């Protein structure tokens, strides 16, 4: 199915089945999250994230 | 009130966090009794009143 939908479209549409406990960790990875504790607007952390 | 107990009445936006907005009778005119006459309210006439 992704093999059909990657190759022959303009929009991204990615199929896959459901992990087994319905909401937990990827295993070998993260969730990162980056934050402004200064006082800076959205410009300036979208930068960073860059 | 909002003269000499002030007023909380709007909202904004400083650096990045919502703070408030007051606005109050200045330092001098509220010390000592003789500022209660420096107050004017005006009527439907367009004439302030002391």
């Amino acid at each position: 199915a992704t093999r059909a939908f990657s190759q022959i479209k303009d929009a991204m549409v990615f199929a896959f089945n459901l992990p087994a406990i319905v909401e937990l960790g990827t295993a070998t990875g993260f969730d990162f999250e980056l934050i402004d504790q200064a006082g800076l607007g959205h410009e300036k952390l979208t930068q960073a994230r860059n | 009130g909002a003269a000499w107990g002030g007023s909380y009445v709007n909202d904004f936006i400083d650096r990045g966090r919502v703070k408030k907005v007051y606005v109050m009778s200045e330092a001098k005119y509220r010390m000592l009794p003789d500022d209660i006459g420096d107050w004017y309210v005006r009527a439907a006439d367009g004439q302030m009143v002391p």
